[PDB]
DNA sequence: TTTTTTTTTTT
């Protein structure tokens, strides 16, 4: 029976206590309910960890059931609610209640729930597709009998209703015996709501199997939290749709949580210690990181300080209504076998928002957006590309010297003005695309050679060699001694599984996705007294190309690189103005970058 | 179902041995139990049930008015009636031409022909001596190679290689199951004078099996359906020939990509495309008499 | 050939209450040889509902009820599985509680019952039968009450209700009403914690094409699977189900025509294939670690000689082959990087040297194999292409042939004749192991990690021995590089090696064991041995002595690019022949093995 | 289950 158990939740909810809170032992709920009940608060979710700590019964019967469950609580803070601080007491709610899932249960698959757990609370793990919008879903319908001057009010369950043509008051009708009742918008309350699709990630499948999908019905507080085309995991029921005995079913989602990093989310926690300021203040943090990065691959001691730099990004102006862009892009033209594409895997998991793709199998529309047809509905629909779902973040191509020549202008968009403008036949827009590109490419027919100059074993038009701040260029001569320390780096990662013990370690992912994170927002600025510095190291390049046989095209955006290089090392470092000792680390940045050809 | 019988839903009262009619005409289910309106559903438990089949019958080509296409008409075959002829055979219908009753124009009916009556048109051990004599007879060789070409005359060679084409050699599995070929393969070079043309009709003719080629082509392609939207694959002739003879003229003028995946059709003995949807395997077990220009 | 049973009978060595009241009897199975009380145990250990009978049992027990029970399979299958939890019940309690109801599958050799799709006529209404034939459709998974548990707030009381539809084996047709208000004072309220719900499929089974009369479309038969029997079938299979026959009215306004539609409700899957050979005996795992013991001086030079015996000369090849056959061990490291383990195999040369043979081998042998050729592929064939459905007409992304073949072979003849825009297709699924598709409206990367076996006919028609090997090949130097073994299969006209050939191939024409191999590597392949510093400061000197042209040679001309990505195929050539020792450390005697192949296989000369 | 128009992948 149930009449006990609202006493035994009742209990729960007003004696648990809580060490971790930094303080003393206090409520973990009994603060929650106060807020609930002054109205600065709409959900409460409800860990089942917790229950599970005192009374690990009631948590074998609740993911046995689950959905009386939901209303006993909900009922409980009902009653708790007033004794802190209309007719159905249903319209009178204004909060709703949330079960976190339990931590002993494993988070499933969206093919391994099957029917012996229609009803149960569950946990699938998928990708997004189809979110829809926000739509009013709704609740208590509240009807008026313009007649006899009264209210009425009636709930909703199902996904449809039929209205009511009574005014059931038996005074209304026994004095008159006539009057109808009109609805409205007003009294009555409504609720988000919206519908997405889950589909399995297409690794998780047998060899080749077709992914299967399922329904979840986002509503009240959890909507507008994920986007399509992402990784989540989400707790909530599985029940079956009203309306022979075959039935389709749905999940009613409990708690989403997004899990890109591999993880979770942790962007609440993601502030960092003073044990750790420790080591962001001290005099080379540039370099630590720079170290950090992709251990496993020997040398490239320069490379991994500009993988940095990219990651971290310039500041964007915008003076007189004239933007200049704030992100950087690197190229890393090189002969066969030199870690490139190890590289570039690296740099993919260390963003929060990053998109892989390859030259060879991604097509120019499928990079930038396309538009499809619904051979349901005959209508077109527009679909972002690789560039728009990486717009806050990094994208990567390597095989870039082998996409097709017609596939490859259609980055020049996104380059320089960062937008994507669609003119097709059911669609004019521009959609916004902020990324960052990375890419990576074989010189020549392979190799590099010494007979023909720079760009004929290049091979790149000016008007893209130069969207590229950074085009470097790396080389492997055989070195009697220097394979020898290579080998014995890579034997030792064979037989470890790790890289050898340097002096110090490198950081963590999860921590330098943190420590950059905070190191985006600074925003430094330029001194004036540096204008003239700048300017004549620029003059001296248009010289140099100018004045040799093998250089490539140098432009007036040129300067925008030693400008937009510069502010961020003054963003590593933690000044909130550029100084005279990161001007020439970008110069010799971009110096460093084309001797590997002397 | 013939002999069908129904129960009530609510009171539970049945009522059995009900008798269908024969041909196509359904029943028509009470409603008054003696309980809501329709309470009667059918027990599958009890029903007896017969074979049926329904054919398709065009009329003879030589009795078409001939300004159109032949009309036809639908049958009802029965219990044994049922699996008797094969899409293409010649038969003589006795029916009871009727209408069906599963109850363009106002009171428009269909009709069938209920058949009850059917009809069709139209190795040994003693055998086996007249094989036995002669592949004992002394001269068993020349006698055959003679047989086997009797309008075009001259350069018997070429005449006797054919003999062999015609029986092959045997097919071995060695222990690591790396079978060998069983099927010989032969080029006639030379102008086209039509003087082949007449030895290709001829090895065609006298084949077990046996196909001659100048459609959809000689080895599988892979089409882009109508209907799919989709790539779907066309295993052309030398998949269909098991064991037999293809015959081949003008080898100069099949289509590049056909006479590549001929060229590794002959080489491996089987065709594998892996293309946009299409990863299959087709063995080709059949003999190359190809004729040159 | 006829399947008159399940098992194979030819290599098997190498009132309703007399029934109820005989099958209880027949359940005991103590007295005699306890056959089956050796069977409920059994499965009550693993948590089953079902539980597979042999018929040949209940003719020898009793033979009228083993008749009785091949034509009336409805009224004593519901009699089978009553007096099955009866007997469940005289076991465990707790146990005969836990499930709602029990089932019972069968198997053994039905008489005429063994019957086709094509064959399934109408005189096998409510007849155990037993069909055997090829799936080709699945259906969605979809649950099926067959109880609920509803509840009164206002009363506090519970009331229940049973559900029943056609696809039972009583077949009462149930409203699903899902009652609201039993009586009109009270609200009820629908409870699906505690309610029950069942799995439901249904497949297509269809006649097997060699069996066929050829003339027409090869005849249907509809399956209806359920309770934990689901997935059991994927379309392309060969099953032999034995399900109750049945046939299921319908009426569509009260009037009903006399057509029927006849399902098979099956109640036992079986695949008539055995699909795999991890089923070594004990005498046979005894004699593998015999031999792995014998001698670890040569086991692989010894096993590699017995690899293809019906080609001579090769011994490299071969040598090579094998350490394809076994492979490496790939190592994935805590930040979450990834290391290939695999090794690709190119061969080139003249005409006629039996590098088709090599390749038609290496399919047979190894399990997962998928062969290719260089025109009957295309480049986006390979990996994976776009398209759509015909029944919901929105794209998808079906396999190519290199992710069908994932922890597998893949064999690519005339590697050649492959124009260029296809071969790049591969850069990325031949090293870093898993293919990026971002097309139109899909973006997926699917895995794909296999290994490639290439063969490829030298320009010029044949291989001049004077010009360059750079020059006979086409490849350019990025590709060359993925390949990490490169053997050029030359063919020499002297006069004493066709006379061994003749001999060779003609004894094959007058017409270590080869069934062992196959268990000796799928057991060897799961073994993963580790480096030591012995060797560890060995390869990391033959690799940069290799790198070093000078202390190559003068008159020597290279093959391929030595780069760092030829460093760890040594450490995968090593570790691959310190598999067939089943050994667990790599020692000097491995990191000497796998660098003549190397020396061999990078160097050759030229002449004048 | 048909035309016609428009976009994108594929032989
Ligand atoms: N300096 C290095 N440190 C660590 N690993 C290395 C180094 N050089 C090469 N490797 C390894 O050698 C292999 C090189 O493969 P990739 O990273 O795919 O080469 P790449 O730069 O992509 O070459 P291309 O452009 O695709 S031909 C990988 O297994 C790397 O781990
Ligand atoms: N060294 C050899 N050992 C055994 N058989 C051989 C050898 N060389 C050629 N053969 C035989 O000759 C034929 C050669 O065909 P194959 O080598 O497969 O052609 P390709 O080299 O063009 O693929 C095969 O039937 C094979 O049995
Ligand atoms: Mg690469
Ligand atoms: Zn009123
Ligand atoms: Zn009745």
């Amino acid at each position: 029976d149930y009449a006990l158990e609202k006493e035994k939740v009742k209990k729960f909810l007003q004696e648990f206590y809580q060490d971790d809170e930094l303080g003393k032992k206090q409520f973990k709920y009994g603060n929650q309910l106060v807020r609930l009940a002054h109205r600065e608060q709409v959900a409460l979710y409800v860990d089942l960890d917790d229950v599970a700590e005192d009374d690990p019964e009631l948590v074998d019967s609740i993911c046995e059931n689950a959905r009386r469950y939901a209303k006993l609580f909900a009922d409980a803070v009902q009653e708790l609610l007033p004794q802190y601080k209309q007719y159905p007491a249903e319209l009178m709610r204004r909060f709703e209640l949330y079960f976190q899932g339990p931590s002993s249960n494993k988070p499933r698959v969206i093919r391994e729930v099957r029917a012996d757990s229609v009803g149960k609370l569950v946990t699938v793990r998928g990708i997004v597709t189809r979110v829809s919008e926000v739509k009013p879903k709704m609740v208590v319908a509240t009807y008026t009998c313009d007649q006899c001057g009264a209210e009425t009010y009636q709930p909703i369950q199902s996904p449809t209703f039929m209205p009511l043509i009574m005014c059931p008051s038996q005074e209304c009708q026994t004095n008159r015996s006539g009057g109808r009742l009109y609805l409205q918008t007003r009294g009555s309350r409504f609720i988000k709501f919206q519908e997405m699709k889950m589909q399995e990630h297409s690794d998780q499948v047998p060899v080749g199997n077709i992914p299967r999908s399922i329904t979840v019905l986002v509503e009240g507080e959890n909507t507008r939290i994920a986007q399509p085309g992402d990784h989540v995991s989400v707790t909530g029921i599985f029940l079956p749709i009203l309306r022979g005995l075959l039935s389709e079913t749905y999940l009613e989602a409990h708690r989403i949580v997004k899990m890109n990093k591999s993880e979770d989310d942790e962007s609440g926690a993601g502030e960092l210690t003073r044990e750790e300021l420790r080591q962001i203040a001290e005099e080379d943090f540039y370099e630590k990181l720079a170290a950090s990065i992709a251990p496993e691959i020997y040398g490239h001691e320069d490379v991994k300080k500009a993988l940095l730099l990219l990651l971290v990004g310039g500041v964007d102006q915008s003076p007189r209504g004239m933007k200049i862009r704030g992100n950087i892009n690197i190229c890393l033209m090189g002969d066969p076998g030199v870690a490139k594409s190890q590289l570039l895997s690296y740099i993919d998991r260390l963003a929060p928002r990053s998109q892989y793709t390859t030259g060879r199998g991604s097509s120019g529309v499928g990079l930038t957006a396309a538009v499809l047809r619904d051979s349901v509905s005959g209508e077109l629909t527009l679909e972002g590309g690789a560039l728009v779902l990486a717009d806050q973040g990094v994208c990567c191509i390597d095989e870039f010297d082998k996409m097709a020549e017609a596939d490859r202008t259609a980055i020049h968009e996104v380059m320089e003005q960062q937008t994507i403008s669609i003119a097709k036949a059911g669609i004019l827009t521009t959609l916004n695309a902020r990324c960052s590109i990375l890419a990576a490419a074989n010189p020549a027919y392979g190799r590099y050679n010494p007979r023909r100059s720079l760009e004929q074993n290049i091979q790149l038009p000016a008007a893209l060699l130069s969207r590229f701040d950074l085009l470097w260029l790396i080389q492997d001569r055989p070195d009697r001694d220097n394979d020898l320390r290579l080998a014995q780096h890579i034997t030792y990662v064979h037989q470890h599984s790790r890289q050898p013990p340097s002096q110090f370690e490198p950081l963590d992912m999860k921590l330098m996705r943190r420590y950059i994170a905070m190191c985006r927002e600074k925003q430094p600025m330029v001194p004036e007294s540096l204008a003239d510095y700048i300017t004549a190291a620029y003059v001296e390049m248009r010289r140099e190309a100018w004045a040799s046989k093998d250089a490539t095209y140098t432009s007036a955006r040129t300067l925008l690189a030693i400008l937009r290089l510069s502010t961020a090392l003054a963003r590593l470092r933690m000044v909130d103005v550029v100084e005279k000792e990161d001007v020439n680390e970008a110069i010799r940045l971009m110096e460093m970058s084309k001797d590997s050809l002397l | 179902a013939t002999r069908i019988s129904i129960q009530c839903r609510s009171c539970r009262n049945t009522l059995t041995n009900i008798a269908m009619r024969p041909g196509l005409e359904g029943y028509a289910l009470p409603r008054k139990c003696n309980c809501p309106l329709d309470p009667y559903f059918i027990m599958p438990d009890k029903c007896k049930c017969v074979d049926f089949q329904t054919l398709k019958l065009q009329e003879l080509p030589d009795a078409v008015p001939h300004g159109e296409m032949p009309r036809h008409m639908q049958l009802y075959c029965d219990r044994y009636l049922c699996d008797k002829v094969v899409p293409g055979n010649r038969v003589t219908i006795m029916g009871i031409y009727s209408i069906k009753k599963f109850g363009v124009g106002v009171g428009i009916r269909s009709s069938y022909i209920r058949v009850l009556g059917i009809q069709v048109d139209t190795v040994s051990p003693q055998e086996e001596e007249e094989f036995r004599r002669l592949a004992a007879l002394p001269n068993v060789y020349e006698v055959i190679s003679k047989s086997i070409a009797p309008s075009i005359f001259g350069g018997t060679d070429m005449k006797k290689a054919i003999a062999c084409l015609l029986f092959g050699g045997s097919r071995k599995r060695l222990p690591d199951g790396l079978t060998r070929r069983g099927d010989i393969n032969l080029l006639m070079l030379g102008d086209p004078g039509t003087a082949k043309s007449q030895l290709l009709k001829f090895v065609e003719k006298c084949s077990p099996i046996g196909v001659y080629t100048s459609a959809a082509g000689l080895t599988a392609s892979v089409m882009r359906d109508p209907s799919s939207r989709n790539f779907i694959m066309e295993g052309g002739a030398m998949v269909l020939a098991d064991g037999g003879v293809v015959c081949i003229d003008e080898f100069d003028k099949m289509r590049e990509d056909d006479r590549v995946a001929i060229h590794e059709a002959m080489e491996q003995q089987t065709i594998s495309i892996a293309k946009a949807g299409i990863t299959t395997t087709l063995n080709s077990r059949c003999s190359v008499l190809a004729a040159a220009n | 050939m006829l399947p008159r049973s399940p098992p194979l009978p030819r290599g098997n060595l190498w009132e309703l209450r007399e029934a109820q009241r005989d099958y209880l009897d027949f359940l005991d199975d103590e007295e005699d040889q306890g056959i089956y009380q050796s069977k409920v145990r059994e499965l009550i250990s693993d948590n089953q509902y079902r539980l597979i009978v042999n018929v040949n049992d209940l003719r020898r027990k009793n033979e009228k009820r083993a008749n009785r029970l091949l034509n009336n399979a409805f009224e004593e299958l519901v009699a089978f599985q009553r007096a099955l939890k009866d007997f469940v019940a005289s076991i465990d309690a707790t146990y005969a509680k836990q499930y709602e109801e029990f089932y019972v599958g069968l198997e053994g050799s039905f008489g005429s019952k063994h019957v086709s799709p094509r064959t399934l006529t109408s005189c096998f209404l409510s007849c155990v039968v037993c069909v055997e034939g090829i799936v080709t459709k699945c259906s969605l998974v979809r649950p099926k009450v067959v109880r609920s548990v509803h509840y009164c707030p206002a009363t506090k009381k519970t009331i229940e209700r049973r559900y029943s539809d056609l696809t039972t084996l009583v077949a009462f047709p149930s409203s699903s009403v899902y009652p609201t208000k039993d009586e009109e004072n009270n609200p009820l309220e629908t409870e699906y914690g505690l309610s029950v719900y069942k799995d439901h499929q249904t497949i297509t089974i269809q006649e097997m094409p060699e069996k066929a009369p050829a003339g027409q479309l090869p005849r249907s038969v509809d399956v209806i699977l359920d309770d934990d029997l689901v997935d059991k079938a994927k379309p392309g299979d060969r099953v032999q189900v034995v399900g109750t026959y049945r046939c299921l009215p319908g009426k569509k306004g009260g009037y009903t025509s006399g057509t029927f539609r006849t399902v098979l409700i099956a109640c036992n899957v079986k695949q008539m294939s055995k699909d795999a050979q991890p089923s070594f005996s004990a005498e046979d795992i005894a004699k593998i670690k015999k031999f792995s013991k014998t001698r670890s001086k040569d086991i692989f030079d010894q096993l590699a000689k017995s690899l293809a015996p019906s080609i001579h000369g090769h011994d490299y090849v071969k040598k090579a082959i094998l350490c394809l056959l076994l492979g490496g061990v790939e190592r994935d490291l805590e930040n979450g990087s990834h290391i290939r383990g695999d090794i690709n195999i190119l061969l080139i040369g003249d005409p006629s040297v039996a590098k088709s043979q090599l390749l038609r081998y290496v399919l047979c042998t190894a399990p997962r194999a998928i062969p290719t050729t260089g025109r009957g592929s295309s480049g986006v064939g390979l990996t994976a292409a776009v398209t759509t459905d015909q029944e919901t007409g929105e794209r998808r992304l079906e396999a190519g042939a290199m992710v069908l073949a994932d922890r597998g072979v893949v064999c690519i003849d005339e590697f050649d004749k492959m124009s260029d825009m296809d071969r790049t297709a591969i850069h990325e699924v031949m090293e870093q192991g898993r293919v990026t598709i971002a097309k139109a409206g899909i973006h997926a990367r699917l895995n794909a990690r296999c290994s490639v076996l290439a063969a490829a006919n030298p320009v010029y028609g044949r291989y001049d021995q004077y010009k360059t090997p750079m020059e006979n090949i086409g490849l350019q130097d990025s590709l060359l590089s993925r390949f990490d073994l490169l053997f050029i299969m030359l063919d020499q006209m002297d006069p004493e090696q066709d006379r061994e050939i003749s001999d060779h191939v003609l004894r094959m024409h007058r017409y270590v064991s080869a069934a062992f191999m196959k268990k000796y590597i799928h057991v060897a392949k799961i073994i993963k041995p580790v480096l030591t510093q012995e060797s560890a400061t060995y390869i990391a000197e033959e690799y940069s002595r290799l790198r070093s042209q000078d202390s190559m040679s003068s008159d020597t001309a290279r093959t391929s690019p030595v780069t760092a990505r030829t460093l760890e195929t040594l450490i995968r050539l090593a570790t691959a022949h310190a598999k067939a020792r089943m050994s667990k450390t790599v020692d000097l005697q491995d990191a000497e093995e796998a660098v003549e192949l190397v020396q061999y296989a990078y160097f050759k000369k030229v002449l004048e």
